[PDB]
């Protein structure tokens, strides 16, 4: 009957510690948690890594913002899993979403 | 289903309401052992 | 008569690490302490920021040194706050001052 699901909520996959940090986000959009940002080519301000900027995948969103949030949220470091983090539909390559944030602290498995 | 939701508080906010008059004018009680009743009164009035 | 206000100093933000790190120093002149560098195109040399090259953030030097020094010590992680750390005067924006270290493991706020 109600046979409905509660499933265990672990971001990491690692004992590597995770950091946050805030910056003046240019968000355009309603972005949900866990999303993939990038810099602004003019103006650099935050958007969501729209998966097309190859190498510019910048950090990963922490807590859901929109417009109205000038400054964004974002972890800095820590490992995730490949399914928990939304990714943009334009980043249809596994390959390309797996190595998208090597080089910086973020890591994806 | 994380949805354990205790509950604390039974506020009720149900009524207000105090009688006084049974106790004001009719302090007094009396059951019916029969099936009517019978009250009458004298009037007092003489040239 | 003279009024002087004693003030605790906390070059960093957040409880997240910085750690330090020592590199061959190309720098120009007595760079100060709290200084952000970058990365020379051609020689590979570090040099403090100029402010105006986009991405060129890649730390910030522990220690004051000057030209004479072969070797600097910079934080190559961590957080710090805005007002704290002294800027080149080409970056006078201050949401470019706040991203400009964006993508690495140096953070600001």
């Amino acid at each position: 009957t109600s046979k409905e699901t509660f499933t265990h909520y672990q971001p990491q996959g690692n004992s590597d510690p995770a950091h946050t940090a805030t910056a003046p986000g240019g968000l355009s959009a309603k972005a949900p948690a866990m999303t993939p940002l990038m810099l602004d080519t003019s103006s650099r301000k935050l958007v969501a890594w729209d998966g097309t900027t190859d190498g510019a995948a910048v950090g990963i969103l922490a807590v859901a913002a929109d417009q109205t949030s000038t400054t964004l949220t974002f972890y800095k470091s820590g490992t995730f899993r490949y399914e928990d983090v939304l990714w943009p539909e334009a980043a249809s390559d596994e390959t390309k979403k797996r190595t998208a944030f090597a080089g910086t602290a973020i890591s994806i498995v | 289903m994380y949805t354990t939701a205790q509950l604390l508080a039974a506020n009720e906010q149900k009524f207000k309401f105090d009688p006084l008059f049974l106790r004001l004018f009719f302090r007094e009680s009396y059951p019916f052992t029969t099936e009517k009743v019978y009250l009458s009164q004298i009037p007092g009035l003489v040239n």
